[PDB]
RNA sequence: AAAUUGAAGAGUUUGAUCAUGGCUCAGAUUGAACGCUGGCGGCAGGCCUAACACAUGCAAGUCGAACGGUAACAGGAAGAAGCUUGCUUCUUUGCUGACGAGUGGCGGACGGGUGAGUAAUGUCUGGGAAACUGCCUGAUGGAGGGGGAUAACUACUGGAAACGGUAGCUAAUACCGCAUAACGUCGCAAGACCAAAGAGGGGGACCUUCGGGCCUCUUGCCAUCGGAUGUGCCCAGAUGGGAUUAGCUAGUAGGUGGGGUAACGGCUCACCUAGGCGACGAUCCCUAGCUGGUCUGAGAGGAUGACCAGCCACACUGGAACUGAGACACGGUCCAGACUCCUACGGGAGGCAGCAGUGGGGAAUAUUGCACAAUGGGCGCAAGCCUGAUGCAGCCAUGCCGCGUGUAUGAAGAAGGCCUUCGGGUUGUAAAGUACUUUCAGCGGGGAGGAAGGGAGUAAAGUUAAUACCUUUGCUCAUUGACGUUACCCGCAGAAGAAGCACCGGCUAACUCCGUGCCAGCAGCCGCGGUAAUACGGAGGGUGCAAGCGUUAAUCGGAAUUACUGGGCGUAAAGCGCACGCAGGCGGUUUGUUAAGUCAGAUGUGAAAUCCCCGGGCUCAACCUGGGAACUGCAUCUGAUACUGGCAAGCUUGAGUCUCGUAGAGGGGGGUAGAAUGGAAUACCGGUGGCGAAGGCGGCCCCCUGGACGAAGACUGACGCUCAGGUGCGAAAGCGUGGGGAGCAAACGGUAGUCCACGCCGUAAACGAUGUCGACUUGGAGGUUGUGCCCUUGAGGCGUGGCUUCCGGAGCUAACGCGUUAAGUCGACCGCCUGGGGAGUACGGCCGCAAGGUUAAAACUCAAAUGAAUU
């Protein structure tokens, strides 16, 4: 998945307290880790018809804990908007 | 079928048509005939039917039927169809009633005059 | 103008009025505003063939509406009666 | 950072190249930031089939924690160099100890 | 409207007596009551319970001596009543103006007082009636004019019926040639075989 | 006492008018399910005081256009 | 998910009769603790216990009569497909009266009897009988 | 005392190597007027033996059916794998209104006015053990009241 | 045409709408000074116009010509572009 | 006190069963037509079809108390008289009553027809402000003084006619000024402006030029504010089918200013902005006048809008506007178009979807009737006139209800007919005979009610000068009927003048005998008829109805055969081939808040009718009629907060996040090793054994990992499930491009093909014939991957997660069968089905180079096809 020292580093960079790893606030962050890096791997050959599963099941999870963000607390939202550059 | 494929769509309800059409929703129209012969039934029936394709107001072209026995209907003899399925004929709902202004009612007849148009004998 | 003037709702020799309200440029068995009563031509003796609400009468002719002569006579007779 | 087993096997006339080879590689892994803390030398030993020649070759082994890059520089480097028959490597699979 | 043709062989069809006629004779003495009506009378299959029902109906009917619309009619109005529907049917049916002066005794046959009421000779309250068919209130007096008391026919029936049984809850006077319906007659009042439930299943089919 | 209305906003491209919108929540007849459905008005505005998204309560006066004659008179739930 | 608790606790009693238990154990909640109160003081189980502090559980004491089935016919009715309300006149009498309807009122839930001496209607939960 | 009545007879046939061996099956069932009602099948030479063979089969298993003054408790609905069966118990003097085979198993309860409707199929066999299954699961107020531990003026 | 009383209606009406016409004219042409009047852009000559063309109007409107309303609503258009100057 | 009382199945597929499923029938009803018959009465109904064209007659007039006047009429006077000395007979006099035509006022926008168009401008329900309203009725004031024309008329005259034209002539409640001035209109106010008409009755005093002035009452006129009625306008909700109809819309949406409407408003114009509606179905196409209601149904619903009542639209077709309070005008106008008719060939007239009637269509629906005696409407003070509205008559058994065609006795059980065992039975008290009755028609008498009014004369009060005149309130007198030979009662005579239809194998109530021999024929289904036919024709008998009977047609019921109440989808019709996710639907537990849904109560409304139950009136009923209640609906107010709905704050078990490792035929690209004949499959491990949402996945290494799994530990706080379109993956097959192609093998050893990349196709028994997600349930026997407790006291016993294979309890299952991986008990969501063939076919449409794929009928044809299981 992810070596253990970039999560962890992750989690210290995102986290609001001590070893809160399931914090939206982290998971969202190690998420675009986690296809930034993949995605490397994917411009090559074209042909992972079975990998790309997993991509879209983590592009949507993201999509509805962003979604969760905006329906229950907008602040700390829109305040880590800019910190990873989302949107587009 | 939950209630939400209800609220999307209702109930498809459907309608069975009327196996005479040639009335055009009435009970008898007035018809002149086009040709007059017979054809045999189906097994298990051996008869020669009479029969008749008529020509009626609005257009239509239908085959109709005579009962009894004996008649004298010819070509140009306008008639009466009624309506009614009869099986041992393909297709044929069409029954002319006798005694309607051109069609004479069976001879030698003294029960169901009625549905033959026969006059009270003395 | 609105008057007051006699339906007609019986049988065939069998008349019987309903003495109702209504603008004159109506018809007879035509739309109207109120009832007030009824009127029977054929009662037998002693029938309840005169019946009339002497108040809403009052009240409508307050407002100005004409009285035609069947129901003045209805109602003559009915203040002369008791 | 993955440890690696690999083995390969010389032709027999070539065997006294091996202490010159062992020695660049150990060089070489020393200098990209790995760790050997198994060395084996099982001198020669029959085979399973005679591949490529008869059945004669020499069998070394390395268990290196060396990275992917400079192991996998290994076979290309084997590929410029036909004295070695053939050679296999496997993954750490919770990287060996002393032979026995 | 009223039937005119073989009247006992409507009783044969039957299969018992239905006091059609005078009554001076036993109905066996004129005719064979238990064999049935018509050639084919050696044979009694059968009778479904629609069949069953059916017989019933045309019983009463015929008992009465009503048509089929206006039994229908009396019916209808009698699911109409509160309660019980065969009681209220059989309460109304023997409310009829011509049974009512059979039961009291002014006429031998049902045709004979219905004859009698049709040519202008009953009166209620003083008022001529003519309908055969008029509904009798309670506690109402009947009367016959005088002008049809010297017709021998009333003194046979009267002396008939005084010969015949005597019901209860109709009031008569013999020598006063009138009488009161008293209120309206009983469930036990009426004949125990007339079944009134197959009635009831029969139309509401 | 007067009687008013409440819903949410649409759109406010024109200016001096908005389009609000009202959901009802109405039991459906034959199949006594409950939908909600939304309905839309077109509401005389003055100065552009709302935008996108936030609820208004509007009462109904005379017409002032083709296919507007409602009016707002107040507001609430101000934010976005 | 378990979306209708009131469902899964009725199936669970459902169950637990054509199984022959004695008690039966389910998360509860307020609303199934109403129902449970109910459903007792209607003579169709022993008693009722809210076990538990963070996640309390709910303990039915099936009743029993010569060991069968006191309570069978019990379905839902105002399901989360759809909501049935009925007015005060308009409630139902199931079994001409032998049968008991749980209603969501104002007044807290009762039985459909003291709704309709109280004069007035609600919200249909469930058909006992 | 104990009434019965046939209700339907079929021409059973199970053939054999020869042709045709043309049985008579029957069916009847018996009650007394009252909460006792049994039913029995009949299959057997002929109608004579069918009939009997159907009798002394209801001569036993005396079903007893919980019966108000003179209708029925509550409305009932049963099935048995061929047809559903739903009664509704009506006023006084209405009528036995039913349909076909329902008729005789529901005059001879006892019974002289049930307002009843047979939804599906009319096997009479099914439909007859589908309205005798809906009879026998019914129940009297003192049942319930001794159920529930109450009083039959609790539950009214 | 088919009915006397139809006859003399039309002669009437014809003779009601040559009257209604010529007194109509005029009271355009009136409308139309005091117009041309505003227009032009003086204030004393538009107020002398609307001042004698208002009287005119007023009995047009009382001898059932035009309604109330039409000579009301003339007058308040003609006296805000009056007092515009 | 009542306002209810309510659910029937049968037959039909098989040699025999069950089930699903189609078909038929039993019932009610009609604006019904047809066939056979036909006595009467009462109440209703009567061109649905060609909004096709109409001959002919009548359907809107009235006012002399608003006017000039006099064409007739009858009544006065004055003279001419024939002498009849008052009388017949002439001329004149609007002199009188009356009134042709004309000016003027009111009335043709009411009443009456039809449903062509009209899926929202219309209709229903509930609300709202920005308006008018002649005739009706209250309140407040005026009601002064003048002027010029003109109709009819006279004369002349055009045109075949209609229709005009020219010159004079006279009226007013016709027309136009002046004064007139508010509580009106306009302006912040100051200020300005605005109208009219008299007529009739009488009469004390005067009064007089002889008309009158004057008094009086009656009535009329103008102005303003009102009330009522009616109409105009706006909004919200509801108000058919086709998505084989996916975008529509620049006066278009909004804003400013000008005009116009009785009144707001793109109603319109100029300018400015570029918006507005649309999956909750816009446009487009196809059909429909709507509602109270009517029929059916246990109920929910289904069909429909025939009379009656409320609303809308139209008057030969398309437009336009005038008059008028009100029209965009049915018996008004103008223009264009057609038709018909007249013409003297230049020009004219008309619109029965009014009451009758004619032609045509049709199967089909009627009299070229009487009267305003009643109730209404118009006009007028009143009398009085019009009213094809209406009140009644004429025809039709078209519908509903009522009565009659005899009653009792009567066995010689008549005669005859029929059947027959040739004994007799049947017809059959039925007949004949005897006695009795006369309802209804027919004959002749009497005979209510619809009739209240108005008129003539008188008494009282009101009003004055009046005891006149007028208005009322009483009294007296002749009267006011088309129906109408009225309803009804009485007497006449005589059983008198007065019954048919369908059926008889089962469904279903009723059977025998002759002819006929798979021919004639019958038949709503099964189907009968190949010489004894209970089914055809005939005879008798019987059965069911009744002045009707039967057939057909149409709508509902059974049809649970649209299943929301109340159906299903493993083998009969049906789970998409499979995932992600928008919209949409649903949603754990606690507290607090709001009170939209919800509930309770109240108020208003839901027209009258119709139905319901109490009563009454027609000799009863039909029919009419007095009460209520329903009208299950909608809107405003108050309260309740268990549930949801909205919000705020929470919680960890749902969902997930991290760590340690695990097994991994999971997939792509880069290398390596052999067997057999340069390519291809990697044989021995290999297994109802493992990996994957899925087809599918198999010699050995490098990368991304993805998923799953066990362990406790650390963390977020409900972050979730399903998902129409949408995107993606996608057995196989078929290709396109560039290749070759060891063996192979449609076609011809052997093409393409399988393979290497880029694309397409989107097809399977894509099956587990079982969509996804969750909660709860007697067991046994295994494989599989897991870690712990204690002694591993050798693979140790116990329990624990899974994945996975068979028997099998409860249960479900039409049967087979499934049965903790249910097809069991339930919830959430989304797909598909309504007999078989036609046919997943045509017609399109969309996607694709194409092959093709998706969606997807009707006409027609049959009465079965279809599953299991045995004999």
């Amino acid at each position: 998945s992810l070596s253990t020292e970039a999560t962890a580093k992750i989690v210290s960079e995102f986290g609001r307290d001590a070893n809160d790893t399931g914090s939206t606030e982290v998971q969202v962050a190690l998420l675009t880790a986690q296809i930034n890096h993949l995605q490397g791997h994917f411009a090559e050959h074209k042909k992972d018809h079975h990998s790309r599963r997993g991509l879209l099941r983590m592009v949507s999870q993201r999509r509805k804990l962003l979604d969760y963000l905006k329906r229950k607390d907008v602040a700390r939202y829109t305040r880590l908007i800019e910190r990873l550059g989302l949107r587009r | 079928a939950t209630v939400n494929q209800l609220v999307r769509k209702p109930r498809a309800r459907k309608v069975a048509k009327s196996n005479v059409p040639a009335l055009e929703a009435c009970p008898q129209k007035r018809g002149v005939c086009t040709r007059v012969y017979t054809t045999t039934p189906k097994k298990p029936n051996s008869a020669l039917r009479k029969v008749c394709r008529v020509r009626l107001t609005n257009g239509f072209e239908v085959t109709s039927y005579i009962g009894g026995e004996g008649h004298n209907l010819q070509e140009h003899s306008v008639i009466l169809i009624r309506g009614g399925r009869v099986k041992d004929l393909p297709g044929v709902r069409y029954h002319t009633v006798r005694g309607a202004l051109d069609c004479s009612g069976v001879k030698d007849r003294k029960q169901a005059r009625s549905k033959y148009g026969v006059k009270r004998p003395k | 103008m609105v008057t007051i003037r006699l339906a007609r709702h019986g049988a065939k020799k069998r008349p019987f009025y309903q003495v109702v309200v209504a603008d004159s440029r109506n018809a007879r068995n035509g739309r109207f505003i109120e009832r007030v009563g009824f009127f029977n031509p054929i009662a037998s003796e002693k029938e309840e063939g005169t019946r009339l609400d002497l108040d809403r009468i009052a009240h409508w002719v307050g407002q100005g509406a004409t009285i035609s002569d069947r129901v003045a006579a209805l109602i003559k007779e009915v203040n002369k009666a008791a | 950072m993955r440890h690696y087993e690999i083995v390969f096997m010389v032709h027999p006339d070539q065997s006294e190249q091996v202490p010159g080879m062992i020695e660049r590689y150990t060089a070489a892994i020393t200098g990209a930031e790995g760790k050997i803390h198994r060395l084996e030398d099982w001198g020669r030993r029959q085979l399973a089939y005679p591949i490529n020649k008869l059945h004669k070759a020499h069998y070394v082994l390395m268990n290196v924690e060396a990275p992917q890059e400079v192991i996998d520089e290994l076979e290309t480097t084997f590929r410029f160099n036909d004295a070695v028959i053939r050679s296999m490597v496997m993954r750490t699979k919770h990287a060996v100890t002393e032979a026995s | 409207a009223r039937y005119l043709g073989p009247k006992l062989k409507l009783s044969r069809r039957e299969g018992t007596d239905l006091f059609l006629k005078s009554g001076v004779r036993a109905i066996d003495t004129k005719c064979k009551i238990e064999q049935a009506p018509g050639q084919h009378g050696a044979r009694k299959p059968r009778l479904s319970d629609y069949g069953v029902q059916l017989r019933e109906k045309q019983k009463v009917r015929r008992i009465y001596g009503v048509l089929e619309r206006q039994f229908r009619n009396y019916y209808k109005e009698a699911a109409r009543l509160k309660g019980n529907t065969g009681e209220n049917l059989l309460a109304l049916l023997e409310g009829r103006l011509d049974n009512v002066v059979y039961r009291m005794g002014f006429g031998a046959t049902r045709a004979e007082a219905r004859q009698l009421v049709s040519h202008k000779a009953i009166m209620v309250n003083g008022r001529v009636v003519n309908i055969a068919s008029y509904q009798v209130s309670p506690n109402d007096v009947v009367s016959i004019r005088e002008k049809a008391k010297k017709q021998s026919r009333v003194k046979a029936a009267l002396e008939l019926a005084e010969q015949r049984e005597k019901p209860t809850w109709l009031e008569v006077d013999a020598g006063k040639m009138e009488g009161t319906f008293k209120r309206k007659p009983e469930r036990s009042d009426l004949s125990a075989d007339i079944n009134e439930h197959l009635i009831v299943e029969l139309y509401s089919k | 006492k007067i009687r008013t209305l409440q819903g949410r906003v649409v759109s406010d491209k024109m200016e001096k008018s908005i389009v609000v919108a009202i959901e009802r929540f109405v039991k459906h007849p034959i199949y006594g399910k409950f939908i909600k459905r939304t309905t839309k008005l077109h509401v005389h505005d003055e100065n552009n005081e709302c935008g996108i998204g936030d609820v208004v309560e509007i009462r109904e006066c005379r017409p002032l256009s083709k296919t507007k004659s409602w009016t707002l008179v107040r507001v609430v739930e101000k934010a976005v | 998910s378990m979306q209708d608790p009131i469902a899964d606790m009725l199936t669970r009693i459902r169950n637990g009769q054509a199984a022959n238990k004695a008690a039966v154990t389910m998360p509860s909640s307020k609303l199934k603790v109403a129902i449970a109160n109910v459903l007792k003081e209607e003579g169709f189980i022993e008693d009722f216990k809210v076990e538990g502090d963070t996640k309390p559980e709910l303990e039915l004491t099936l009743k029993y009569f010569q060991g069968k089935a006191v309570v069978e016919s019990i379905q839902r009715v105002s399901r989360p497909g759809l909501r049935i309300y009925k007015r005060k006149d308009e409630l139902p009498k199931v079994m001409a009266g032998l049968g008991i309807a749980v209603v969501s009122t104002s007044k807290g839930v009762m039985t459909d009897r003291a709704a309709r001496q109280a004069g007035l209607g609600g919200e249909i939960i469930c058909y006992v009988a | 005392e104990l009434q019965e009545k046939l209700i339907a007879v079929n021409r059973v046939s199970k053939t054999v190597k020869g042709g045709r061996i043309f049985s008579f099956t029957a069916l009847t069932v018996v009650g007394d007027g009252n909460g006792r009602v049994g039913f029995g099948y009949g299959k057997a030479r002929e109608v004579p033996a069918a009939i009997q063979k159907a009798m002394e089969k209801a001569r036993r298993n005396m079903i007893n059916v919980a019966l108000n003054n003179g209708t029925l408790q509550h409305p009932v609905k049963g099935v048995h794998t061929g047809s559903r069966v739903f009664m509704q118990p009506a006023s006084e003097g209405t009528g036995i209104i039913a349909g076909g085979a329902m008729r005789a198993v529901l005059e001879v309860a006892g019974v002289h006015n049930v307002l009843a409707k047979a939804y599906g199929s009319t096997n009479p066999i099914n439909v007859v053990r589908a309205t005798i299954d809906g009879l026998e699961n019914m129940n009297s107020p003192e049942m319930v009241a001794a159920k529930r531990g109450k009083s039959v003026e609790e539950i009214l | 045409a088919n009915i006397k009383s139809a006859k003399k209606r039309a002669i009437q009406s014809e003779k009601a709408r040559k009257h209604n016409a010529s007194r109509r004219s005029m009271m355009r042409t009136f409308i139309k000074k005091v117009y041309a009047a505003i227009e032009a852009g003086d204030k004393a000559a538009a107020q002398k116009a609307f001042n004698e063309m208002q009287p005119i109007v007023d009995r047009q409107a009382a001898k059932g010509l035009i309604h109330k309303n039409k000579a009301a609503r003339h007058k308040a258009n003609l006296t805000a572009q009056i007092n515009k100057l």
